[PDB]
């Protein structure tokens, strides 16, 4: 039976993913110091104790565990006697993955991975689009079994900028995004081939590059420095060079453009 | 006053697109080391430039990274002229959606992303 009061109605007004700021209204009459308890309801647990000057009727707790059930109590002392404790439980958010890198580029596809989050997520929510901001795909990603978890977005647009957030999921609660960016190659022209191969002239035929381009560029050598180039527009998928040495034994390269953005190379040869 | 090696001049400013990605801090504080901001664009005749000089995704010195909602420019002209993509800006992620890109192939139309992203830039003075 508390022979004196203590502070009371306790609230936990706000919770990041580490840190909760505790509320209370102080003691009625004279308290020499007042002790904050808390600590995981997990039984394997025990308390952390801080001991506040009397006037503070608030605390914010720091360092807490991601997607952690806790409990925490506010009394008072005075002499030997411990007041009644304010009570409540409250959860911290989860947090967000750690770490986001792409590895493997393509023209269509990204190779995610990211650190797993310290709180239990079974699964990961990927949400991307273009930085144009069109509408968002969505995916979810079963939790990689290591430290880790990766994805491979695919059926993406050769040649832009996507953004990416990505948000660890447990029930129905969310981690807040985090965020990253990463530009897909440009198409490359496949199967340059032959069609002709004159004395004077080559009637290329190709594998068009696929995704918005904005020309292709095929550049042609025939002696060791000396090389020269043409550029031909989006639709077309064949040209004809005219103006060559008589059977001169050529390499040529086709490669496509957009913007300052240029794509691997193709090439045969020709007589 | 007539143009440094590796900028070009555009009605009465200087100009210089990094190719380099970095964070848009990094990008206005690479450009605040040549005595520059990341650029503001306050005339259609400006964004055309900006864009066609680039041809590619870029920071601009847009963003509302002290007041959510209220877009600066970095050198602290007066917004007085906007280019904004269809629903933009609109802080999709909660987490540092304030700072603007330069979509180049939209007509060099704007989207607010995260600050965090890395992208190209250009950078302008007098
Ligand atoms: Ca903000
Ligand atoms: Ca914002
Ligand atoms: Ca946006």
């Amino acid at each position: 039976i508390p022979v004196i009061d203590g502070p009371t109605q306790i609230l936990v007004r706000d919770v990041s993913d580490t840190v909760a700021f505790v509320e209370w209204t102080p003691p009625r009459a004279k308290v020499d110091f007042i002790l904050l308890k808390y600590g995981l309801v997990g039984g394997e647990g025990g308390k952390t104790t801080f001991r506040l000057q009397p006037p503070l009727s608030q605390y914010s707790v720091q360092a807490l565990r991601p997607g952690s059930r806790y409990e925490v109590s506010i009394s008072a002392v005075r002499g030997t006697n411990e007041s009644d404790a304010s009570s409540t439980q409250f959860t911290t958010e989860i947090d967000a993955p750690k770490n986001l890198r792409v590895g493997s580029r393509t023209a269509t596809s990204l190779d995610l991975e990211w650190d797993n989050s310290e709180a239990e997520a079974q699964e990961y929510k990927v949400v991307y689009s273009t930085l144009a901001g069109e509408q968002y795909h969505e995916v979810l990603v079963p939790k990689g079994i290591g430290p880790t978890t990766k994805t491979t977005l695919t059926d993406l647009v050769p040649g832009t900028e996507y953004g990416v957030g990505i948000s660890a999921v447990m029930n129905s609660k969310q981690s807040i995004p985090a965020t990253m960016n990463a530009r897909t190659e440009l198409d490359s022209p496949r199967d340059l081939m032959v069609t002709a191969s004159s004395e004077t002239s080559i009637s290329l035929i190709w594998t068009k590059a696929s995704g918005p381009i904005d020309h292709y560029r095929i550049t042609f050598t025939p002696s060791s420095g000396i090389s020269s180039e043409v550029t031909v527009p989006r639709d077309r998928t064949s040209y004809t060079l005219t103006d060559l040495e008589p059977g001169a034994e050529y390499i040529i390269s086709i490669t496509a453009e957009r913007g300052r953005q240029q794509s691997l190379e193709s090439t045969v040869d020709a007589f | 006053e007539q143009c440094e090696e590796g900028w070009t001049k555009f009605q009465g400013h200087c100009y210089r697109h990094f190719p380099d990605r970095e964070t848009w801090v990094d990008a206005e504080r690479r450009c605040r080391e040549q005595q520059s901001h990341l650029s503001s664009i306050v005339t259609p005749e400006e964004q055309e430039f900006v864009n066609k000089n680039a041809q590619d995704y870029q920071w601009i010195g847009l963003n509302d990274r002290t007041i959510e909602g209220d877009f600066r420019w970095s050198d602290g002209h007066s917004l007085q002229f906007e280019k904004w993509r269809p629903n933009q800006p609109d802080n999709f992620f909660a987490t540092g959606e304030d700072c603007v890109v330069m979509i180049w192939h939209e007509r060099g139309e704007w989207n607010d992303v995260p600050c965090n992203y890395q992208l190209p830039f250009t950078c302008k003075k007098g």
